[PDB]
């Protein structure tokens, strides 16, 4: 995990201070994914799977 | 006030038809009006697109209705946001005096045949704000409503039996075949 | 492919009465399913329940033939 | 994306929105006043009704 | 026959051209005229090539800026008038039965389109635009490419110093 | 030619014969003054509503017509390239494109798109 | 359009809840002066529990999909910066404040 | 019926209305609709109106050449180019056609009911007749047309084109009324 | 002989229409069940036997529904964009290739680029009749959309022109009569797929007719019939670009049923985005058409005019 | 003739666009389309001429990205022309 940027007490939880590394194999990762859209493709691959969950609709009024 | 048959009478009765109107028709022309009509209110029945207006409360029902509990696109509903392009209006909300003439107006851009229901405690009678200086009371005040959905707001089962409801209404209405006589 | 659903449905189809009798409860019903008579209503309703599927479909209802 | 009650009042050059006056009060039911003349008990659902999400 | 009725739906398009005052009337009547000119010049030439290629720049990107900053609409939608429709239906009609009258060849171009060339001819069974493009790059005819490209880049900072006027 | 001629004008004579049936075949209202209004969510339309047009759009569709005459004069390179001079449509094919990146790089530079307004 | 149906799906199962005890999809009376209106019927804890069960899954499933794709970051990022003394000066509250960077919550 | 019909596109021939004496022959006194249905209700509250005919007519009767131009100004159908013009329904043989034929085809109401009853009412003069009692004696105030007809029409105005100049033109000026002696004029 | 010549391509011409026509039509259902299963929900199974008819309901619906036409004058102008939109929809089809010869079209590809222009005429004119600014700024952000990715789209095609060696589509038959061509030019398919949606006007890149922000944009002015038209012209669309897909990437086997089966797939990968995808802002994706795709487009034209000039130095 | 049978069509159509060029028009948009229209038939005239030549035929994209340039500098001015006075009316002249 990359350090924070703002040190934290309890009772609070900062959902950005996680840090954008520097180091190379952290910007090709993120090159890579903007080359071939590696995030487009998880979103993509999650609602192909999704259709294999059966629909939840009551076949009203029946 | 009326009851359904029992076991019995059933039994004895035939086949309730399809077509609302009947095969009863007499001459040629009367049993060609007769399908043709059918067809028509087929596809107006089959194919009914709401125009989502849903100002408050009410909106909520209107969208878990789209959503995938009671499906409704299922049925061959689909909000179109354009009133152009919309063939029914879910009037669902209160109607304040600032709005009564935006629902005017946007009522009759809508092209004909347009059918209103009136989703609601809000809309049918003004509601629960009934004796307030602010809000129109009902929505029979501003435009023609043909379904009334009583609730507050009605459950999503209840919205979507009124909308099976004014298909049925959909179904028996006569154009061709009484035509014929005017 | 057919892991052993084809069967299931030779099973609601043939003992449905044939195709004019799956065709027919099709049509009218938009789906075809499998339970057992929980029990018959008074005004020839008939009432089906199956804990194979879900809440939504767990209980359904077959109304009375004479409505069409 | 309005609600279905908002109203703004926009001025555009381009497409940019440069004066941008909203029009609250398109759904305003007068529940103060009605709160006023009825009772806490009966009084309880117009807070139920008011941000009904 | 296509040619003498090509040119006589150009001439009837060329009258509406000059009553119409409605700018999108104008600039529709712009819209018919180069289909009908690509369809023209494209018959006399060797192949469609030329009439594919100003279709797509003529036509197809640069009418868009004539219709679009003529989109003043005038403030308000076209009058149309059915008798200058008419009178077009009626001035096509008998300029296209004397078409059907007039010579079959002599009213016909002598250009030699890809058909119209002799058996003989070994370069004919090229394709079609191999050698008639060749030497808009072969040397020493290709630089004029390379004015017209510099050309395009020096259009191009014309326009940013006239459409940036203050804003 | 003609063949695909005579083809859309028969397609263009069956699909306004369809559009001018459905003019026949649905059913007419008497008109109405506010039926016919433009539509503004329901709320009435202001003064003319014609558009300004102090904008760019003309803008980026002159950058188009660079680019949109530039993609002509590079179309044919598919086929003289089994006949061209190979020194000369090499360089001169390549020059086009790289005198394109540099005028793109020099222009994101200039930045050109991020006006102010 | 698919998150927003996704989630509809669960927002289902919560308002089955609200009916469970109140009696009503939404729009109950259940929060009265003197503490609730009414007691629970047994059980709806056990079904609480499932349902909190399963709402990681979901939630985590739109999570994945929409939190880092690249149309949706830049659709919304950087949108309306909200400086803190602007914050409070105009009267804010909620996440909006709670995400300017200001530590304040009512709880 | 009315406004419908002199504005509908069947009606009009290419730009050339044609009207029967080139509508110069003619004396109409159009009423406005709501001071009829207001007279009706009031008619009905009252029972001493029972057995009483009511010649129901406007304020100040009109030659149909005055009110065609008249609209035809309301409509901006006259400024350059929709080159107004009236015929002589007689001179022209095309017009009973266009009813003729239009009733045979159409299956419902003739569009713009353009069948040849109603071209018989336009020429048709109005005849009133005096002891007939009218909207007077049923109490009930006319709005007239100048007072009605120019926003009633006012959805059908059009032809601004893009050739010639608008706005600035004058309000349409209204027309002017038949007086006893000028009506014995125009039929001599 | 030669006028059976004549005869044949017309029955083919005319034979395509319909079939076109009612596989569009048809095919929306496709879109409705398909996108009702990317949600959790059902999708249409209600009229007929499993919806089925539901599209040919549609249809009934909307001829019956009055032409709710704008204000008094514009009914020609009004009536004219949806004719002159559907037709280009359809007429874009006889380029296609086939090994069966319906025409001996080629220049194809040009033919292809030309009639993808012409979309730009019908939405303009369309907003512009209807005369209602919501419809008019649809229009101009579809005019804006559109045109700019046409300046892409046309590099991207000469990739493919190079890596084929003429005009002819037919060519992309004989260079995929081994190994298809998808697995050579990857990224150019993912960038293909993306310049096809937006012509389209599908989502992400759903300005032209949208929702949320527009309420149809051009569309919203529009009746039934009108409607109909267009929005079978919009499905037409989506379709050809589906076939042209097919026919350069994955293996243009027109006499295969594979290559139909083909179609399908990438029509439902169109679907497959409009159920995942939120939508772009209008400057992101005049970044995206111009900073990114064109810079994109020129590197692979340097890339492989030097490829084929290397390829003509070892044959 | 040769010019009359060949090269007439053009000319006439080429006259009437002047004419239409010096005609009298609320803005000059009428004008620009007018010389636009001229444009088409310049290229008209010129490509039966660069068809009586075998392959000099290409001159076709010289007179064309000449020609389109000159459309969008009438455009260019034009536009910058409203922008200044808030229009470009011919009666502002
Ligand atoms: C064919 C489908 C027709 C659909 C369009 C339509 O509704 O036309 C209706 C019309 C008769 O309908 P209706 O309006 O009730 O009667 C005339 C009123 N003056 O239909 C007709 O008048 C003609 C029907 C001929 C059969
Ligand atoms: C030689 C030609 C001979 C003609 C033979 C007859 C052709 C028509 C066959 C279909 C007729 C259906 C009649 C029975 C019927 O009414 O079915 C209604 C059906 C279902 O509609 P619904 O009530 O919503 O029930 C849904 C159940 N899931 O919905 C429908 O089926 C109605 C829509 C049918 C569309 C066809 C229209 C008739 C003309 C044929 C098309 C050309
Ligand atoms: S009727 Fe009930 S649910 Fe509907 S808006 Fe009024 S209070 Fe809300």
């Amino acid at each position: 995990e990359p350090k924070d940027i703002v040190e934290v007490p309890k009772g609070y939880v900062y959902v950005n201070n996680k840090e954008l590394s520097m180091e190379f194999a952290d910007i090709t990762d993120r090159a890579a994914s903007t080359m071939f859209f590696g995030e487009l493709l998880r979103g993509f691959a999650v609602t192909l799977a999704h259709i294999f969950k059966e629909p939840a609709t009551i076949n009203y009024p029946f | 006030q009326q009851t359904l048959p029992v076991a019995e009478v059933a039994q004895n009765l035939p086949k309730k038809g399809y077509s609302p109107f009947g095969t009863k028709q007499s001459s040629v022309a009367e049993w060609s009006l007769a399908r043709l009509d059918d067809l028509l209110n087929w596809g107006r029945k089959g194919s009914i697109w709401p125009l989502t207006f849903g100002l408050a409360c009410c909106a909520v029902e209107m969208m878990h209705i789209a959503a995938p509990r009671y499906d409704m696109d299922r049925y061959g509903v689909v909000f179109r946001a354009s009133p152009r392009q919309a063939d029914v209006i879910i009037v669902a909300g209160t109607l304040t005096n600032k709005m009564a003439p935006a629902l005017r107006k946007v009522y009759d851009q809508m092209p004909e045949p347009r059918w209103v229901i009136s989703m609601g405690s809000c809309a049918n009678g003004g509601g629960y704000y009934h004796y307030s200086y602010s809000v129109v009371r009902g929505c029979d005040r501003i435009i023609p409503v043909d379904i009334y959905v009583p609730g507050c707001p009605p459950t999503a089962e209840a919205l979507m039996y009124g909308v099976l409801q004014l298909q049925k209404k959909v179904k028996r209405m006569k154009t061709l075949q009484m035509w014929y006589r005017k | 492919l057919g892991i052993n659903r084809l069967t299931k449905l030779f099973q609601m189809v043939r003992e449905a009465g044939g195709l004019k009798q799956a065709y027919l409860k099709l049509y009218r019903n938009d789906d075809l399913k499998i339970g057992t008579l929980v029990g018959i209503d008074k005004y020839g309703n008939k009432y089906f329940e199956n804990p194979y599927y879900f809440y939504g479909r767990n209980r359904w209802i077959e109304f009375a033939p004479h409505v069409n | 994306a309005a609600h279905g009650v908002l109203r703004l009042v926009l001025e555009l050059d381009g497409e940019t929105v440069m004066r941008a006056d909203p029009h609250i009060g398109l759904l305003h039911r007068g529940t103060e006043k009605l709160i006023e003349y009825k009772t806490y008990t009966q009084a309880l659902p117009y807070f139920d009704r008011l941000d009904y999400v | 026959m296509i040619q003498l009725m090509l040119y006589s739906l150009i001439i009837t398009t060329s009258i509406i051209f000059l009553n119409m005052i409605h700018p999108l009337a104008l600039g529709l009547t712009l819209l018919i005229q180069t289909i009908f000119v690509c369809l023209l010049t494209g018959l006399m030439t060797k192949s469609f090539w030329y009439s594919y290629i100003l279709f797509l720049i003529f036509l197809g990107g640069m009418l868009v800026l004539f219709i679009y900053v003529t989109s003043l609409a005038s403030n308000e939608m076209f009058n149309l008038s059915m008798k200058l429709t008419l009178f077009s239906s009626l001035i096509l009609i008998f300029m296209l039965i004397l078409s059907f009258i007039m010579d079959k060849t002599s009213s016909s171009l002598f250009l030699m389109n890809n058909d119209m060339q002799s058996i003989i001819n070994m370069n004919s069974y090229f394709m079609e635009n191999s050698l008639s493009l060749n030497k808009l790059y072969n040397f020493p005819t290709n630089f004029i490419t390379i004015l017209l490209m510099n050309y395009l880049l020096i259009t191009l900072i014309v326009i940013v110093k006239i459409t940036k006027l203050f804003k | 030619m003609f063949s695909i001629i005579f083809i859309a004008l028969l397609i263009l004579l069956i699909t306004t014969i369809v559009m001018f049936l459905a003019s026949i075949l649905s059913k007419k209202a008497l008109i109405d003054r506010e039926k016919s209004s433009p539509f503004e969510c329901g709320f009435d339309p202001k003064s003319s509503s014609r558009l300004p047009f102090s904008l760019r759009f003309f803008l980026i569709t002159i950058i188009f017509l660079i680019f949109d005459v530039e993609i002509a004069l590079i179309l044919p390179m598919i086929i003289i390239m089994k006949y061209s001079n190979i020194m000369i449509w090499t360089i001169t094919s390549i020059i086009f494109i790289l005198i394109l990146l540099i005028g793109l790089y020099h222009e994101w530079n200039q930045g050109m798109l991020n006006w102010s307004n | 359009l698919t998150p927003f149906f996704w989630l509809f799906e669960e927002r289902e199962k919560m308002m089955e809840f609200y009916e469970r005890v109140s009696g009503a999809r939404m729009h109950a009376a259940y929060i009265r002066p003197g503490g609730v209106s009414l007691d629970m019927p047994l059980g709806l804890m056990d079904d609480i529990y499932e349902f909190a069960s399963k709402f990681a899954e979901r939630l985590d499933e739109v999570e994945d999909v929409l939190t880092t794709n690249r149309i949706w970051v830049q659709r919304t990022e950087d949108i309306g910066i909200v400086t803190a003394e602007e914050a409070l000066n105009y009267g804010f509250s909620g996440v909006m404040l709670r995400g300017s960077g200001i530590k304040w919550d009512l709880r | 019926r009315f406004l419908r019909y002199y504005a509908h596109i069947w009606r009009r021939q290419f730009r050339s209305m044609p009207l029967w004496h080139k509508g110069e022959k003619t004396v109409k006194q159009p009423v406005y609709v709501s001071d009829v249905a207001q007279a009706i209700i009031n008619a009905a509250k009252d029972p001493d109106s029972a057995g009483r005919i009511y010649q129901a007519v406007g304020p100040k009767r009109y030659q149909l050449s005055e009110l065609v131009d008249w609209f035809h100004r309301l409509m901006r159908k006259d400024q350059k180019r929709w080159g107004y013009m009236r015929y002589d329904m007689r001179w022209d043989p095309t017009f009973l056609l266009k009813a003729k034929l239009n009733s045979f085809i159409c299956p419902g109401t003739p569009i713009g009911g353009l069948h040849p009853a109603r071209i018989e009412r336009e020429a048709v003069t109005d005849k009133v007749l005096t002891g007939v009692p009218t909207l007077e004696d049923l109490g009930v105030t006319l709005t007239t047309m100048e007072q009605q007809v120019p926003w009633e029409l006012r959805p059908y105005r059009a032809a601004l084109y893009y050739d010639a100049e608008l706005g600035e033109f004058e309000t349409p000026s209204p027309p002017k009324c038949i007086e006893a002696r000028d009506e014995l004029r125009l039929f001599a | 002989m030669f006028y059976m010549e004549f005869i044949l391509s017309l029955i083919g011409s005319l034979l395509l229409i319909i079939c076109v026509l009612v596989s569009v039509a048809f095919l929306t259902l496709l879109e409705r069940k398909v996108l009702g299963y990317i949600q959790i929900r059902k999708g249409p199974n209600k009229v007929g036997l499993m919806g089925i008819p539901q599209p040919f309901c549609d249809a009934i619906k909307l001829f019956t529904k009055e032409q709710t036409y704008p204000l008094l004058s514009n009914y020609l102008s009004y009536y004219i964009s949806p004719i002159f939109s559907l037709f280009l929809s359809l007429f874009v089809w006889m380029c296609m290739p086939f090994f069966v010869k319906l025409y001996s079209f080629n220049l194809g590809g040009l033919f292809f680029l030309c009639c993808t222009s012409l979309g730009v005429y019908t939405v303009m004119v369309a907003g512009w009749s209807s005369n209602s600014n919501y419809a008019l700024l649809g229009g101009l952000r579809a005019v804006a959309q559109t045109i700019s990715y046409e300046v892409s789209l046309a590099l991207i095609l000469l990739s493919f022109i190079f890596l084929i060696g003429s005009y002819n589509m037919i060519y992309f038959f004989f260079y995929q009569v081994y190994m298809w061509f998808l697995i050579i030019l990857f990224p150019m398919a993912l960038v293909w797929v993306s310049i096809s949606l937006a012509e389209t006007n599908r989502t992400p890149f759903d300005f032209a007719e949208g929702e949320s922000e527009l309420v149809s944009g051009f569309n919203v002015e529009y009746s039934s019939g009108g409607f109909a038209l267009i929005f079978m012209a919009e499905y037409a669309s989506i379709l050809f670009m589906s076939m042209l897909f097919c026919v350069i990437f994955l293996g243009c086997d027109v006499f295969n049923l594979l290559f139909y089966m083909k179609l399908t797939f990438i029509s439902f990968v169109f679907i497959w985005v409009r159920g995942t995808l939120p939508r772009f802002r209008y400057d992101k994706l005049m970044y995206l058409a111009w900073k990114c795709f064109l810079s994109f487009s020129l590197n692979y034209l340097l890339f492989f005019i030097g490829f084929k000039i290397l390829l003509f130095s070892l044959l | 003739m040769i010019m009359i049978l060949y090269w007439s069509l053009p000319m006439i159509l080429f006259i009437l666009g002047l004419f239409c060029f010096v005609s009298n028009r609320k803005h000059l948009l009428s004008m620009l389309l007018s010389l636009e229209f001229i444009v088409l038939m310049l290229f008209f005239m010129l490509f039966i001429y660069l068809n009586m030549l075998n392959y000099e035929s290409y001159f076709s994209m010289m007179f064309l990205t000449f020609s389109v340039c000159e459309g969008a500098l009438g455009l260019s001015i034009l536009v910058s022309m409203i922008r200044t006075h808030g229009n470009d009316y011919f009666q502002s002249f």
